[PDB]
């Protein structure tokens, strides 16, 4: 097993790197009409009767 | 190939896997149409000129 150690120093007293979004690949979720259902997430209230 | 990572240290050898793959081969076929008389005269070598 061999172990390599190295040390990182910014020398940039500002910012020196940037990160662009430049293209989205896919879009995951369905950007559907699914509503989250609250008798899931609070199932132990109910009315009076 | 492998990635050395040092954050998790999970080390791991090269995952060398085979796998088997078919050679095709084919099996062209023409016809060259010598004369016979030309084939006469290419076998007897004349000195006449």
């Amino acid at each position: 097993e061999v172990h390599h150690e190295m040390a990182s120093i910014d020398t940039g007293l500002s910012y020196s790197s940037t990160m662009t979004p430049a293209r989205v690949a896919a879009i995951t979720t369905d950007m559907g009409i699914h509503t989250q259902d609250f008798f899931s997430v609070f199932p132990a209230e109910a009315f009076g009767n | 190939p492998t990635i050395a990572h040092g954050d998790g240290r999970r080390p791991s050898k090269q995952r060398t896997f085979i796998v088997v793959k078919n050679c095709h081969k084919h099996h062209i076929s023409t016809e060259m149409e010598l004369s016979m008389l030309d084939l006469e005269i290419l076998h007897s070598i004349p000195e006449t000129p």
